């Protein structure tokens, strides 16, 4: 017996935008400021700089990561999909927003020198481009990223997934509306594991947190005196004489740029460590959402089927569902088995018995045959393996053509 | 980031665009701007993201199609 | 060019500024803009450290893009150029790579009528790797692309209990190899 199960790996994918320029962070409209700034050389304009291609890769980061077709697929106006009930799942034209329950639930969960700088792509356009994608997986099969669409039905595409991770296929059809039950109420579980459990998100938290507590401290530490007479900007503009004033608000100027310098490192840092994550989030989206993967431990603990990919603010969320088998069951085996003095090699999988009865079966489920002659080949003689047993194999026709 | 109020004139989210006409046509972008919008030159205009046309594939519980 | 800024100081020269200024003075300027060129030099090497930092992540993908792409054949989905993989012929280039990807493009599709199972003789039939494809009266089977027509026989289908489960199901005739053999 197998059972399916559903997990969640989320990613972070892109950051809030920044954008810094030197001069009005480092004073307030003061021509001091602007004759004395250009002697320390083009040190802010690297910064600046290095922001913008920050933001324009960050942009195109966010492109690549989702904009993977070619084309916009809209969901059927038919939700018969053989049994299967994906209802939370789609989005529902009941909202404004155009969103599913399960990633509003994750939004309402998911809690001056600056400029905030808005995304490229919006959240209408995430959401976009999830149900496209979602529409792309659900009705066109796991062959629609190689050029032009197709179209399989649901029970089909899955009968594909089921041959291609190494088990017959007739298992799905023996058990086709306990696995859609199965699968509803996973679904149901984990939208209430996300709905109930507040630190199943906690990277992207994590990350938010982190830049808006790396923005908080720059505020606050603006602020500071950093040793000078006064800690105003204009205060010392027209307290100390302009021809002594070459000195306090330079170190201040000074230890800004360094202030400045140290957290273009540390964005600059966060940001690599950022686009690694996101490039392993779209080695993700191109391996288990287009088409099935094979390797194992790469989504969902266990036998990887296919993937529900979702939308979340700064971020992805995966729905990665699995193949759990159960029901442990001790049984004999042997290494090959001889008739008439040759040895009979099973085809695809391995001898099982309870008592003294041989029969065959599959890679990973229990479906016993009787053991006949078109699913074995003969090999050599029953002299060179060790530890054999003794059975008959029975022959196709054989008793059939006699006639 | 600035409103617009102080200082042909459209209003977007990422502040507001001076020079252009906004159209409501949807065509391929070509200058990133941010929030969806995007500008192209053939004056200049701005238009909103339209990502490329809509292609559903029928669906039905018998369909099947394959290449040749 | 930050060799030649200022940094505070009265000139940017180095030999030429000693002479025009008093030690206890020029050691400070000296110190003043020696700290400067040296956090210069290192907000260049801290960019230097990330650009070879990258650079090392992005030449350790080609180097997995070496040994997988290339060497052998894999059956991932675009990992290696669009869509399907045959091959990949790696170019030279001066510090980078150019790559040439030959793909597999389907194209030209065809509506056709399919079923999950054939109901014969009170038992169930599966495929073993194709599928039934029909188009009127008529069933054949085929692969994944490349639409063949083909007769269904025993060989390449198989037989998983009766048919009475599989939803969907339609009856057809199946032809048995060794049925015009029998008496001879
Ligand atoms: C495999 O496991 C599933 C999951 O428990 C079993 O389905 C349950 O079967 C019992 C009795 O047959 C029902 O009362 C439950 O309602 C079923 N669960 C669900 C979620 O529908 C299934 O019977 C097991 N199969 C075998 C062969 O043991
Ligand atoms: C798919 O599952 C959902 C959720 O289990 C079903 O939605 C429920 O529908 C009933 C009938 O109106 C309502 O009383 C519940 O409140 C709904 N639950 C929700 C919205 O969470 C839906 O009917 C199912 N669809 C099919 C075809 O079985
Ligand atoms: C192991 O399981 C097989 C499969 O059910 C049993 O084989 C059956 O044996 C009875 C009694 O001889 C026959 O009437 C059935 O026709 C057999 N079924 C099949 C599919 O061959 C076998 O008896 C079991 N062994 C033990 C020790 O319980
Ligand atoms: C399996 O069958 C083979 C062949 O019939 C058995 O090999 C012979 O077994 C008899 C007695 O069992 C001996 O007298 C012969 O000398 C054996 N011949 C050879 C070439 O080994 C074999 O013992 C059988 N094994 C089991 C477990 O029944
Ligand atoms: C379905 O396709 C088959 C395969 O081409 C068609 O069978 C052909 O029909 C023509 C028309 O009489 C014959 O000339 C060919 O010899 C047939 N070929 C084979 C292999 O049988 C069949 O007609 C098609 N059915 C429909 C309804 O279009
Ligand atoms: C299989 O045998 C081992 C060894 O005695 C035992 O611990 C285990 O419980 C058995 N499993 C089953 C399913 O009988
Ligand atoms: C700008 O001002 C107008 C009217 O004063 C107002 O309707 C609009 O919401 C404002 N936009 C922003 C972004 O503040
Ligand atoms: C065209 O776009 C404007 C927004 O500037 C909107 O007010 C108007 O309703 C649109 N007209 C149509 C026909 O969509
Ligand atoms: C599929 O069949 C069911 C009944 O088995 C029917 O209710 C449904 O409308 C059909 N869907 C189609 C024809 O698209
Ligand atoms: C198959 O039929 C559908 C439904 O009419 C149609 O939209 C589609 O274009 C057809 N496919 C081909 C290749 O003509
Ligand atoms: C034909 O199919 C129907 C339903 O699919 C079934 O009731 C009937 O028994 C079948 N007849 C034959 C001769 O297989």
């Amino acid at each position: 017996n197998f059972t399916i199960s559903v997990t969640t790996e989320i990613l972070p994918v892109s950051m809030t935008k920044t954008s810094v320029d030197c001069t009005m962070y480092i004073c307030g409209d003061s021509t001091e400021c602007s004759n004395l700034l250009l002697q320390y050389g083009s040190f802010c304009t690297q910064l600046k700089r290095a922001l913008t291609g920050i933001a324009v890769e960050q942009d195109k980061n966010t492109q690549e990561v989702f904009a993977q077709v070619k084309q916009i697929y809209k969901t059927p106006p038919i939700k018969y999909f053989g049994g299967f009930n994906f209802s939370q799942i789609l989005p529902d034209p009941s909202k404004p927003s155009k969103r599913s329950p399960i990633e509003d639930l994750l939004f309402n969960k998911v809690t001056n020198g600056l400029t905030v700088l808005p995304p490229l792509l919006t959240d209408e356009m995430i959401a976009q481009y999830t149900s496209a994608l979602l529409a792309g997986t659900i009705t066109s099969g796991w062959t629609f990223g190689a050029g032009p669409a197709l179209q399989i039905p649901f029970p089909m595409q899955m009968a594909y997934r089921f041959n291609g991770i190494g088990v017959t296929q007739n298992v799905l059809y023996e058990n086709q509306k306990l696995i859609a039950n199965q699968f509803n109420s996973a679904i149901g579980k984990i939208q209430d594991s996300l709905s109930s459990t507040p630190s199943a998100l906690g990277k992207l938290q994590d990350v938010v947190n982190h830049n808006a507590q790396a923005l908080n401290t720059l505020v606050k530490q603006l602020s500071s005196k950093f040793g000078a007479i006064s800690s105003v900007l204009n205060d010392i503009l027209s307290r100390l004489d302009p021809p002594e004033a070459e000195v306090q608000i330079d170190r201040l100027i000074t230890g800004r740029l360094q202030s400045l310098q140290t957290y273009v490192t540390q964005q600059l840092i966060r940001a690599a460590e950022i686009r690694a994550s996101a490039n392993l989030a779209a080695t993700k989206m191109s391996e288990c959402v287009l088409g099935q993967s094979k390797r194992v431990d790469f989504c969902g603990k266990g036998y990887h089927l296919m993937s529900f990919p979702q939308s979340a603010p700064h971020g992805v969320v995966f729905l990665h569902v699995t193949y759990v088998p159960a029901q442990e069951k001790n049984f004999t085996t042997a290494p090959a088995i001889c008739h008439d003095g040759k040895a009979h090699f099973p085809r695809e999988g391995v001898f099982v018995s309870n008592g003294t009865h041989w029969f065959v079966t599959q890679r990973n489920f229990y479906e016993p045959q009787i053991i006949t002659t078109d699913n074995t080949f003969v090999s050599g003689n029953c002299d060179v393996v060790i530890g054999i047993v003794n059975n008959t194999v029975y022959d196709p026709l054989q008793p059939e053509l006699d006639s | 980031g600035v409103n617009c109020t102080e200082v042909n004139v459209f209003q977007t989210r990422a502040g507001c665009l001076i020079g252009a006409e906004y159209v409501n046509n949807s065509y391929e972008c070509d200058i990133p701007i941010g929030a969806g919008i995007c500008a192209s030159y053939q004056s200049i205009i701005a238009y909103t993201m339209s990502l490329g046309a809509e292609n559903s594939v029928a669906y039905s519980n018998n369909s099947i199609a394959i290449p040749t």
